[PDB]
RNA sequence: GAUGUUAGGAGGGCAAAUCCGCCGAAUUUAAGCAUAUAAUUAAGCGGAAGAAAAGAAAAUAACUAUGAUUCCUUUAGUAACGGCGAGUGAACAAGGACCAGCUCAAACGGUUAAUCCUUCGUUUGGUGCAAACCUUUCGACGGAAUUGUCGUU
RNA sequence: UAAAGCUAAAUAUAUGUAGGAGACCGAUAGCAAACAAGUACCGUGAGGGAAAGAUGAAAUAGUACUCAGGAAUGAGCAAU
RNA sequence: UUGUGUUGAAGCGAAAUACGUGAGUUUUCGUGGAACAUCUCCCUAGUGCAGAUCUUGGUGGAAGUAGCAACUAUUCAAAUGAGAACUUUGAAGACUGAAGUGGAGAAGGGUUUCUUGUCAACUGUGAUUGAACAAGAGUUAGCCGCUCCUAAGGGAUAGCUGAAAAGUGUUUAAAGGGGUCCCCGUCUCAAAAGGGAAACAGGUUGAUAUUCCUGUGCCAAUAGUAUUAUGAGUUAGAUGGUAACAUAUAUAUAAAUGAACUCCUUUACAUAGGCUUUACACUCGGGGUGCGUUUUCUUUGCACUUUACCU
RNA sequence: UUUGUUUUGUAGCAAUAGUAAUUCGUAAUUAUCCGAAGUGGUAAGGACUAUCCUUGAAAAAAGGAGGGAACGGCUUUGUGCUUUGCUACUCUUAAUACUUGUAUG
RNA sequence: AGCACAGUCUUAACGAUGGAUGUCUUGGUUCCUACAGCGAUGAAGGCCGCAGCAAAAUGCGAUACGCAAUGAAAAUUGCAGUGACUGAAUCAUCAGAAUGCUGAAUGUAAACUACACCAAUUCCCUGGGAAUAGUGGUACUCCUACAGAAA
C-alpha cells in the first residue's frame, strides 16, 4: 500500500541483523542466531571456502601485523643459542 | 609462573594524568566550589578518590566520574564546609 | 512440485502445540505399594480448566507415605467430583464415581 | 638529564622515591600544559626515555633479585624454560633419535663402516 | 541512541578522532574523511 | 573401575603451492540423449612434512632370466575397455637418476625381570664474560612389568 | 611367502620468505593495487571493489616588491 | 652492421615547385628538452580499426531550453556586511491550533550539541546563514536505566548418530546448595515497554541535570568486645472486648522465644458494561494586585492570586 | 479526668522557597494571598454484573504459618549431666568507642 | 575621429577545454635457485592504545614511531628542545628486557569493559613499614604416576 514494495518499506529499515563480531571486527555477527557470517566466530574454525580466493586473500596470514612470526623470522640464519648476548666491548 | 618485572597495575601516577583548565572547570569553583580533574579510563571511583586524600589534605564529599569520547575519564571532586574551596584555586592554578 | 501443507506439519516449526498456558500433563498416580494393596485417599482441592482440552482437570493432593509431605497430581475429572471430596485409589478402593480402581 | 649508569646501580628505594616524585612533577608540567603555557614540552621525551632506560634495568634488577632465589633446581617456571618453537620442544632429543638397540649396536660398534681405496 | 555500549561508544569516539585534518606543520613539509550525513560508519 | 582447583605432560587453532585419507557433482562431448564422457575432477570434511606417500615381493617373467620403493626416456595412444559410438587406456622387459636395508611375532635368563620409567641427592670433565649447554654416575626411593620388557636370534 | 611395523637418496612445489635473471608490460599495459590498495566506497550479509605516477639540475631557487581591488585575482616600469 | 643527438632526439601542429600509384617515405618552419634509428641482412610478436546497442575516458547539438508549481503570505524600518527578498532586531499582517514543524519520547544516527571564528566547495536563487568548514569545549547517579529474574526461545553438557562437518539435547546424571548424615538440585544466555531496594522540591551552565548546588529524605549493607538508654517480657515470653475487632506514639509504635521438616500467601495477570470515589484538568461570581474603544452607553472590555518527596 | 462554647493555624511541610504590583543608592522592604462552588475532560482505585468449545505467564525475591530440636546467670564437686550458696535477669532500636583490609554506596 | 549588417558555414594563426602521443619507472609479470611451518612458553587474525606539536600509512606495546646490548659512527631538525668535542645524534644488527584487551581462548558470560570460587595478593630492607576492591590459579578430552572411598 503506502509502505509499499520499495521506498515505503525502506522506511522500516531500523534495527540491525548483524553487529561487530569481536573475533573479526566486521559488522557481520548475526544477533538472533549469534554466529558470524564472515568467520563463524562461536565455532572454533575460521570458516573459509575455496570458492572465494578474494575472501581467502583478504584475511589470510600476512594481511595483519604478525606480531610474533615476523620476529621469529630472520632467526634461523643467526642460529643463536637462547639466552646468548653479543660479546661486550 | 614467576613475574620478574614490577606490576603494571596503574597507581595514581598513571590513573590521574592532569586536571582541566576549561572554563567549566573554573566557573563552578568560582560559584559553588566544585572541582574538576582528569584521569585514565581504567580507573574507578575509589581509585581516583585515593589521589585526593593521598596527595592532598582536602576532604572529599564525593568523587564523580565520566567517560569522555576522547578516551579519558573526567573526574569531579567536592569538599565540605570544613575547608573552603577558594585557596584550592590559588595554590593549584 | 513443492512440499505440501500436510507434509510440512511433521517439521514442527509453527505446527507445534500452542501450550503456553497448559496446566500440566494429566496423569494418574504412579503405581505404588499402597495403591497396589489398598486405598490411598487424596483430596481434590480444586477443579481447573486446561486451555487445550475441553475436559476439566482435578488438582488432587496426596499425602506421601515415604516422607513427610503432600503431592500434587493432575487427574482428568470425571463428571460429578467436587472440590473437597476424598478420592480413593487402589485395589481395595470402594467402587464409586471418581475412585481409581484396577480394571 | 639522567643517563644509564648514574641510575644503573643506585639504591632501589631511592629509585622508587625519585620515580614516584618525577611523575608528580610531570603532572605539575601538565598543570601548565592544560594552562596557557607549553614552554617545557620538549624535555618530556627525554624524561620518558630515561624512564625506559631506568626501567629496562629495574625490571632486570627485580629479575636478578627474584631469579637468584629460584636459580637452577631442574623445575624452572613456565617463563624460565627454553623458548624454542613448539615443534623443536616436542622433538625427540638427538640422543633419543640416535638411540640404538644392543643388537645393531654390537653389529656396527664391532664391525664399522670404514674407508678404503681402489687401485 | 542515548543508551549505548562501552565498546560502541569507544569506537564512535575513535571514528570522531580519525576525522580531523592533517596537521599544518606536517603539511608544511587527508583522503579518509567522512561526514556524519554522507557516509555512515556502519556500526 | 568413578573422582580429583593431586604431580608431571599432550591434543584443540592458523597456514596449503607440493603431499595423505574421505566425500563428491553438474556444465560439457556424444552435433539429440539415458550407459559413457566431463571425472575417480570442481566444491565440501579431515590430517602431516621440508618434502609427504611408497618401499624391501604372498613381485615379474617363461628368458642364457631379473631382484625394495620413487622419478625420467620408452614401451604407447600399445594390450585392452566402450550405445565397440563419442571417447577412454595400463602393465612387463629395455636405457638412466638414485641406491642401505631392517625389527616386532616363538627358543633360551626360571640356580634369580636378568628389563623399563618417575623422583631426589653426589660427581667425570669441559668448551661460553655470562645465561645456558654438552658430557657425567654412585646410587637410593617409588613404581610398571610374569595377562611378558629386555638380554637371544 | 598375505592377512604386523620402520626406513635416507633420486621426485613435487599457482604458498611464505630471501636472492638472481628475461628477445616480458611501460600507468586504459603490467598483479585488483608503481600512490595512504584489498584502500576509499557499495551491500543486512555471504561478498563486490575502484580511480589516482612525472615542475625544476636545484624549491637549501615554490614566486619577493609596486599598483588596482572587500577578496579572489589581474597587471607591471618589478622578480627566481 | 653503422649511424643522428644540448650546435636540440623522440613526439606534436602547420606545411612541401619533394618522391611513390598506393599503403606511405623524406624534408621545411614552429613547439618540444632527451634520447633516437638502422632499408646491410636476418630474428621475433600482445604488429596495423570506422563500425561490434564494442571497453574506458573526454566532449558536443539539444540549450541558456525543459524546468527551479504541494504545504493560503507577506510588508515597513534599522543593524551587520564589499555585497541582504530568504542573517539579526523592532513594528505589522498572518499561520501551526488542542490529533501542533510543542515538550519529553525508543529504534536508527554519531558529535550533527555548545562557544568563537569563518565562506574554497556545498547549502539546486542569493547568502554575511547553516546540520558546511576550522579551533576549542561539553555528557557528573547508591535512588534514572542496564546489570538480577524468568518467557517465547538460543547455545552447550552427558550420551546417541555421523568419515567428519554437523544433528538432537537425559534417550541406563556416579550432577552444585541447605541444614546437621540425610534432603534438594543440568549449566548458561535471552525483556533499556514483563517481574524489580530506594528521591523530591527549588536553583544553577554558552552546552549536563529529579546526575551538579541548597535543603530535606529513602533503600540496601555493616566482623569480635565494654558502655548506654528505651520499651517490653521475665526470678521460659501480654491486652481487652458477650463480638467482629483491635492491642507498645521511646528521636522510630522495636521490644507477645524458636531447629530440622512441611504448607500456604505476595510477586501474579483476559475482555465488556455501567456506577462510584479521589487527584489532576477546566470553569464560575463577588475580595488583593494592571492595560482600553468610549463622535455614543458603561460598578465599563478584559488581565495577574501556588506548595514536592515527607504522617 | 469527659463533653460542649469561644481564640491561633492557608490540618501538620507552607512561606520564609516560588510567583506577582508600586516605589526606591544601584541593594530593599512594602501589602495581598478569600469565601466558596460548578462541568466531567483524563488517569487511577473500589465494589459489582456479564462473556468464552477463548479462562487470559513464569521465576528471582519477600512474607506468614504448622512442628517443637535448643532457653534464667556467678562460682564450686565428680564425669554437655545431679549437686551445694546467692538470685536481681534476657532480649528487641538507636548507637558510643578499641580490634580485622580502610567497614558504604 | 570614422568604417564595417547579423546569423550559418569554410580556411589559416593564436589561444581555451581535454589528457592522447613520446620519453621516463623505487612497480608488475614469468622463470631459475635456496630454505621452510607457527601455536596453551598463548599462534594467525581482530580491537585498543603509544610521538611535544601526530590524521592516514609504517613502526611499536604502559619501557609503547622505541629500551638494553653489538658494529658503524655524531646529529635530530618543519619549529621546539636534546646531543661528543664516544654505551650519548642517527643508521644497521638484534640474541637481553618488555610485549595492553582479545582471539584455539581455556573460570561462567558477552550489542555486558557483567559475575564467580581458591590462595586475600604485591612492594620495601635483609623479622619491622605500605599499596590497596587491588595479583596468579580454576575449560574439555586424554596419557603416566598418586590418593583416599567401593563389592
Amino acid at each position: 500500500g503506502k509502505a509499499g514494495k520499495g521506498t515505503g518499506s525502506f522506511g522500516k529499515r531500523n534495527g540491525k541483523t548483524h553487529f561487530l563480531c569481536l573475533r573479526c571486527g566486521k559488522r557481520s555477527y548475526h544477533l538472533q542466531k549469534k554466529k558470524c557470517a564472515s568467520c563463524g566466530y562461536p565455532s572454533a574454525k575460521k570458516r573459509r571456502f575455496n570458492w572465494s580466493v578474494k575472501a581467502k586473500r583478504r584475511n589470510t596470514t600476512g594481511t595483519g601485523r604478525c606480531r610474533y612470526i615476523k620476529t621469529l623470522r630472520r632467526k634461523l640464519k643467526n642460529k643463536f643459542t637462547e639466552g646468548s648476548t653479543p660479546k661486550p666491548k | 609462573i614467576v613475574k620478574s618485572c614490577h606490576s603494571k597495575t596503574l597507581d595514581k601516577y598513571g590513573l590521574i594524568k592532569y586536571p582541566l583548565t576549561s572554563e567549566k572547570a573554573m566557573k563552578k569553583i568560582e560559584e559553588i566550589n566544585t572541582l574538576v580533574f582528569m584521569c585514565d579510563k581504567r580507573a574507578n571511583k575509589k581509585n581516583i578518590k585515593k589521589s585526593v586524600k593521598n596527595l592532598f589534605g582536602i576532604e572529599c564529599d564525593k568523587v564523580n566520574v565520566l567517560n569522555t569520547l576522547n578516551g579519558d575519564k573526567k573526574a569531579y571532586v567536592r569538599l565540605s564546609g570544613e575547608h573552603d574551596a577558594l585557596e584550592v584555586a590559588n595554590k593549584i592554578g | 512440485g513443492r512440499v505440501i501443507r500436510g507434509q510440512r506439519k511433521g517439521r514442527g516449526s509453527i505446527f507445534k502445540s500452542h501450550n503456553h498456558h497448559r496446566k500440566g500433563a494429566a496423569k494418574l498416580r504412579h503405581l505404588d505399594y499402597c495403591e497396589k494393596k489398598g486405598y490411598i485417599k487424596g483430596l481434590v482441592k480444586d477443579i481447573i480448566h486446561d486451555p487445550g482440552r475441553g475436559a476439566p482437570l482435578a488438582k488432587v493432593i496426596f499425602k506421601r507415605t515415604e516422607k513427610y509431605g503432600k503431592k500434587e497430581e493432575l487427574i482428568i475429572a470425571s463428571e460429578g467430583m467436587f472440590t473437597g471430596q476424598y478420592i480413593s485409589c487402589g485395589t481395595k478402593a470402594p467402587l464409586s464415581v471418581g475412585n481409581i480402581l484396577p480394571i | 638529564n639522567v643517563k644509564a649508569y648514574e641510575l644503573r646501580t643506585l639504591k632501589k628505594k631511592e629509585l622508587l622515591d625519585k620515580l614516584d616524585e618525577l611523575k608528580k612533577e610531570l603532572s605539575g608540567l601538565r598543570i601548565s600544559k592544560a594552562l596557557g603555557n607549553s614552554a617545557k614540552n620538549s624535555k618530556i621525551h627525554g624524561v620518558r626515555k630515561n624512564v625506559a632506560r631506568v626501567l629496562t634495568v629495574y625490571n632486570q634488577k627485580r629479575k636478578m633479585e627474584l631469579r637468584q632465589l629460584y636459580k637452577n633446581k631442574k623445575f624452572k617456571p613456565y617463563n624460565l624454560r627454553k623458548k624454542l618453537t613448539k615443534n623443536k620442544r616436542l622433538q625427540l632429543s638427538p640422543k633419543q633419535k640416535a638411540a640404538m638397540t644392543l643388537r645393531q649396536k654390537k653389529k656396527v660398534q664391532n664391525f664399522p663402516q670404514r674407508k678404503y681405496l681402489v687401485v | 541512541g542515548s543508551i549505548k555500549r562501552f565498546r560502541l561508544k569507544q569506537r564512535l569516539g575513535k571514528c570522531r578522532r580519525q576525522n580531523r585534518p592533517v596537521p599544518h606543520w606536517y603539511r608544511l613539509k587527508n583522503t579518509k574523511r567522512r561526514h556524519w550525513r554522507r557516509t555512515k560508519l556502519g556500526l
